[PDB]
């Protein structure tokens, strides 16, 4: 088993215990790279109500390497948590935060009623209610242009068939669970044929040559015999392929 | 070829997914690879003739 | 292959837009990089030394009245 | 659902008056706040509205250029500010709740909740 | 603009009896945009009927409405002392909310 | 900021891209093979816009761009990329000054005639205001020499899936007036993880004019057949959409075509109206 | 033939469904049409012999 | 959330005192019960904790071997039993609620609810 | 073990004014483990600030906290009669909860 000899941990906690979460219409994105990602901490936690992985299993995350991890975060209403998934429709899935159908990542959510609700109502959390068309996966739209519902141009003015596109969640401590705020973190795992920069907490072993071994090179796995090569890899090339286009 | 699978590489499917999901992706590769192999053999039987 | 128009009750026939295979006629690259192209079972009025033959529209080859032994077959007696 | 208005005000002609309306029991930004005036012995007159989510407004032509409507969602309160007052403005001012124009059913066409009126004398 | 006219200006009847109030309009009004309000002396108006005929929440089944076009009515099947108040018709159209002059019961 | 007005106004020049603008499409070593790839490439024998003077307006940035410069005295300094370039949106600035290379993705308010001046470096008049920094890099300091062409630099700029990808190649050149004929491949230089909307870009040059010229082409979705030699270097390529012979070469997966007739494609008349 | 798809007509699948659903229906037509085409070719190779 | 403690106690040196703390308004077993002592004129001192789900404990070294903490989930009540009392133990004893050590956010690092203190005189 | 030190032991100011209290530590403290409590005479302490800067539920926006390392503060933007109480800093580390000596306002 061979992984880059890095020891710094990934700033996941910095995403999860942030004082302020974004509105879903204007969700935040943090790029995570060049670090060790321990996902057992997040998964084995008793604090999350939702922890759903798509594309990967939650118990194999620590054996994987990714080129990049994105951590998207926002607050939504409890009933809308089901919309943060592949293949969903609804006001959040369509106008605020869209996940691709081939999404690889984990959706993590927890009830944050004790942080985000106010007695008179917390009106700082917004969602897009109207949009001319659905969002593309991972698209943001933070405009406040008046939505034209009819055939008559609005010219920036609200009125009959002219709507302000955003609306607030009136988050109150007395709301039922489906109306309580949830903090959502979506971890998107990018996999392209490039150096991996985010790897789980795997220990490396000594390199063994001229013997049949089970190997794992920065996420590349297989069985074979490792020998010294006479191939001239260019400084940027990480692996090679045969005529058959196999490693 | 993926044949509809998330990956053409069997080891990658197995490194990411657990059996309840991995089997679905593997079935797609088996169907395609079995079909490709059957095509090869049929052509060799005709060519052999 | 036919439809009745919904506003005026006219009957229209529907045919596909012209299509066909495209074959490239070439001496090997050891001799020349010049090529001729055959639009198979296509009219020379549909495609855009233009020779219309049974095999298709042959462009880039000069048609001559001198017969010779067959070299690169086009089809329908034409090489 | 409650709408609670400020107490009575007495102003000189040419002055300005501000009447608050505190909302509770509902999502403040989900509704429009309208104001309706009732001069003594008269019927009801619509003045205009404020949409708290965007602070969007519309005014009746009668008060257009005279009244400014604002709101503050942090305290779920609507304000009417009527300037250049005249004696003809002596009236009871009510705040009223109505649905936004996007309501599928015409909830914007009527006022389902009213605050207690605030008497303003000029 | 549109004139909203109610009739009679004053209705006079006894508790226990039936009352009908009418609202006429210069122009045709979608039933969905017609509403009725009750205002007791010293109190804010409260919604009775909306959409011409639908009762507002908390309103007794004694109240009903109907109408279309230019002609709408409010009917009280049986009156109680609380019903001897001023009733208004209200309509939405264009971009404005128009009230009638009110009828006293 | 300073507006330079002592400039002759001539129309744009155009040249031939020949077979330039090919880059390594991936990070995998392969050798003694012909590999077919679909990516954004400068089409062969494409129409390249050619600039000299102090010529450097804002140009479009589309799917990606090809940029090349011919110099004898290091006049080229760098590039500005963005959507509006006036602090309203995020923009990318890459500059090679006398002491180092700096890359910054701060919100900049750019000049409408940005430039550097120089033999020692002195003036720097690229932007005024700059805040809202999201990314920055500064290269280890070095001293740059500020005094026919000798140096050819080629760059490919792509903006895909959050990365601004820079590929580059340096070779000698020896002409007075043109872009060379021949083939070389551009190796990746850096993958910058910057999620910037780039639709426009501008070139920075370093009163008098120096001796330099640059060329701008545009990348298109094309299929290329790339020839890798024994050491995994791309030594040749076929643009499969250039002409019918190239199409045949791609179809047969070879740079050599034998005498014969080959079916390489399919002709189809396209619809012109929606009824 | 539908081959399990909602329609034998590819244009109808695409006019009604978005890609996340259309692809499933299309895969059914591709599998069936590819299988039918393979059957044709195999028979022509045997017949040609 | 309420924490209700027993009334004041007076003991002779060498005696033992038991102070109850009844919890309500939350899942009892989801939190740790901590005890904090405050001698008159002094600051607050942490004594230890009891985890009701397992009756697990930890004690401050100062009271280790002197205090026993128990709980009874059937009546959602925590107990402190402090033995071998001395005059230096005159203090107000508070029960306090804190999250368990598995809380993702450090809810175990602080006390969000306190009962009324119980004065114990020795 | 770690010494928790607050300063000043006594603060003196008028209602309507601003107050700042400090807590110093011998050793570095994660901000996540620092908390402040208010104790009115005759009452149990109640949480104000946790995680160095987060307000506890029910705490007025007048209270805020900040700090890192060894240096933490509690600030009251404007004082009311209720704020003239004893404030404590508390920290978690090791396997124990340590309080400062308290400062009186
Ligand atoms: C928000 O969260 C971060 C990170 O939290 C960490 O990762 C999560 C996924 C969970 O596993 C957490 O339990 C885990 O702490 C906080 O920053 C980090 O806090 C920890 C714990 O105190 C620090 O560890 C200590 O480091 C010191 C050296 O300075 C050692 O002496 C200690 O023995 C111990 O190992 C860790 O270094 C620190 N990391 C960073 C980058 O600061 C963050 O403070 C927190 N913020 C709030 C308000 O809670
Ligand atoms: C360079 O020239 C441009 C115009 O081409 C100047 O930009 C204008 O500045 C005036 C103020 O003097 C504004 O009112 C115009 O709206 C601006 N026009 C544009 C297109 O931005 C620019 O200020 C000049 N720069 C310098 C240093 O002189
Ligand atoms: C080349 O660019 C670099 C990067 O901006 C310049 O280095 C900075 O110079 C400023 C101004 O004195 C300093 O405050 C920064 O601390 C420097 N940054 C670094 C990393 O050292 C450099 O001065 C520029 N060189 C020239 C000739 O203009
Ligand atoms: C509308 O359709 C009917 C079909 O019966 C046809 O007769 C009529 O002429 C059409 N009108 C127009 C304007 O096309
Ligand atoms: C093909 O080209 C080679 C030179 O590369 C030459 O030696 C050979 O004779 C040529 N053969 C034919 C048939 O032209
Ligand atoms: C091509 O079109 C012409 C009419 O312009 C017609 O006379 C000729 O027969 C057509 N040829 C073929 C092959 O269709
Ligand atoms: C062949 O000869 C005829 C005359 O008999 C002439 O009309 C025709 O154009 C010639 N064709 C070619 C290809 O030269
Ligand atoms: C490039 O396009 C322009 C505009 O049509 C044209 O004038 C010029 O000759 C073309 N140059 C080349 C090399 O194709
Ligand atoms: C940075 O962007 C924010 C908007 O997200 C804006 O409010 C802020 O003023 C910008 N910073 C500066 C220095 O302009
Ligand atoms: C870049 O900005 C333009 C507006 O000038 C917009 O139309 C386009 O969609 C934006 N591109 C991206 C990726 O946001
Ligand atoms: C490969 O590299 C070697 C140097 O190790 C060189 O001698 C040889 O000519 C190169 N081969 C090719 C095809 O460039």
């Amino acid at each position: 088993v061979r992984f880059p000899n890095i020891t710094n941990l990934c700033p996941f906690g910095e995403v999860f215990n942030a004082t302020r979460f974004a509105s879903v219409y204007a969700w935040n994105r943090k790029r995570i790279s060049n670090c060790v990602a321990d996902y057992s901490v997040l998964y084995n936690s008793a604090s999350f109500s939702t922890f759903k992985c798509y594309g990967v299993s939650p118990t194999k995350l620590n054996d994987l390497c990714f080129t990049n991890v994105y951590a998207d975060s926002f607050v939504i209403r409890g009933d809308e948590v089901r919309q943060i998934a592949p293949g969903q429709t609804g006001k959040i899935a369509d106008y605020n935060y869209k996940l691709p159908d081939d999404f690889t990542g984990c959706v993590i959510a927890w009830n944050s009623n004790n942080l985000d609700s106010k007695v008179g109502g917390n009106y700082n959390y917004l969602y897009r209610l109207f949009r001319k068309s659905n969002l593309k996966p991972f698209e943001r739209d933070i405009s406040t242009e008046i939505y034209q519902a009819g055939s008559t141009p609005c010219n920036g003015v609200e009125g009959f068939n002219c709507y302000f596109p955003l609306q607030s969640y009136g988050f109150q401590p007395t709301n039922g669970v489906g109306y309580q705020p949830y903090r959502v973190v979506v971890l998107s795992f990018e996999l392209l044929h490039a150096p991996a920069t985010v790897c789980g907490p795997k220990k490396s072993t000594n390199l063994v040559k001229n013997k049949c071994v089970n190997f794992n090179f920065n996420g590349l796995t297989g069985t074979g015999v490792l020998t010294e090569s006479n191939k001239k890899f260019l400084p940027f090339q990480q692996f090679g392929r045969d005529i058959a286009d196999t490693t | 070829s993926n044949f509809g699978a998330i990956s053409s590489v069997l080891n990658d499917i197995l490194s990411r997914l657990d059996p309840p999901e991995a089997e679905v992706q593997i079935d797609r590769l088996i169907t395609g690879r079995l079909q490709s192999l059957q095509t090869y053999v049929t052509q060799q039987l005709i060519r052999a003739a | 292959d036919a439809v009745r128009d919904p506003q005026t009750l006219e009957i229209l026939d529907i045919t596909p837009c012209s299509f066909g295979g495209v074959s490239v006629i070439t001496p090997g690259t050891n001799t020349s990089n010049q090529v001729a192209v055959l639009y198979q079972d296509v009219n020379c009025t549909e495609v855009p030394n233009v020779f219309q033959t049974r095999a298709g529209c042959l462009i880039g080859a000069e048609h001559v009245n001198n017969s010779y032994e067959c070299d690169i077959p086009i089809g329908a007696g034409i090489c | 659902v409650q709408l609670v208005q400020s107490g009575a005000e007495v102003k000189k002609p040419g002055a300005s008056v501000k009447v608050s309306c505190k909302a509770s029991g509902y999502t403040f930004t989900g509704y429009y706040m309208h104001w309706v005036r009732q001069a003594p012995g008269q019927g009801l007159e619509w003045m205009g509205w404020i949409n708290p989510i965007s602070s969007g407004t519309s005014y009746a032509q009668t008060f257009q250029g005279r009244v400014t409507m604002t709101s503050d969602t942090s305290i779920t309160t609507a304000y009417m500010e009527l300037s250049r007052l005249r004696s003809d403005d002596t009236a009871v001012y009510y705040c009223a709740r109505a649905a936004p124009f996007y309501d599928f059913w015409s909830g914007y066409s009527y006022f389902d909740y009213w605050g207690q009126g605030t008497l303003v004398t000029v | 603009e549109i004139v909203m006219m109610q009739s009679p200006g004053t209705l006079s009847l006894s508790p226990g009896e039936r009352a009908t109030l009418s609202c006429r309009a210069s122009q045709s009004v979608s039933s969905s945009y017609l509403a009725w309000y009750q205002q007791k002396p010293g109190q804010a108006p409260r919604l009775l009927i909306y959409g011409a005929s639908s009762r507002a929440t908390g309103i007794p089944d004694r109240f009903s409405g109907s109408g279309s076009g230019t002609d709408f009515t409010l009917t009280i099947s049986r009156l109680e002392p609380e019903d001897f108040a001023v009733y208004y018709c209200q309509q939405y159209g264009s971009s404005a909310w128009t009230f009638g002059q009110g009828t006293k019961v | 900021c300073v507006n330079l007005t002592t400039r002759t106004q001539l129309p744009p020049a155009y040249t031939n891209s020949f077979t330039r603008g090919v880059y390594y499409p991936d990070k995998v070593f392969r050798s003694s093979v012909l590999h077919s790839t679909q990516d954004l490439f400068l089409p062969f024998f494409s129409n390249v816009t050619w600039f000299h003077r102090f010529d450097n307006p804002v140009l479009p940035f589309n799917d990606g761009v090809y940029f090349a410069s011919t110099e004898k005295s290091n006049i080229i300094r760098g590039w500005i990329f963005g959507t509006t370039l006036d602090s309203k949106t995020q923009s990318l600035l890459i500059v090679n000054n006398a002491t180092n290379v700096v890359i910054k993705v701060c919100e900049f308010q750019f000049c409408n005639d940005p430039f550097l001046g120089v033999w020692m470096e002195s003036e720097f008049r690229v932007y005024s205001s700059a805040n809202n920094c999201t990314f920055e890099y500064v290269s280890q300091p070095f001293l740059m020499d500020l005094e026919n062409f000798k140096n050819l630099r080629e760059f490919v700029f792509k903006n895909i899936d959050g990365y601004f990808k820079i590929y580059s190649k340096h070779t000698p050149i020896n002409l007075v007036r043109d872009l060379p004929q021949g083939f070389s491949a551009l190796e990746p230089l850096v993958d910058l993880p910057i999620g910037i909307n780039i639709t426009r870009f501008q070139t920075l040059l370093a009163w008098t004019a120096g001796a330099a010229a640059y060329y701008v082409g545009y990348l298109q979705p094309r299929t290329f057949l790339l020839k890798y030699n024994e050491n995994g270097t791309i030594t040749d390529a076929v643009d499969c959409a250039l002409d019918p012979l190239s199409e045949t070469k791609c179809t047969l997966k070879s740079f050599t075509v034998e005498k014969g007739i080959y079916q390489t494609s399919n002709f189809r008349v396209q619809p012109t109206e929606s009824i």
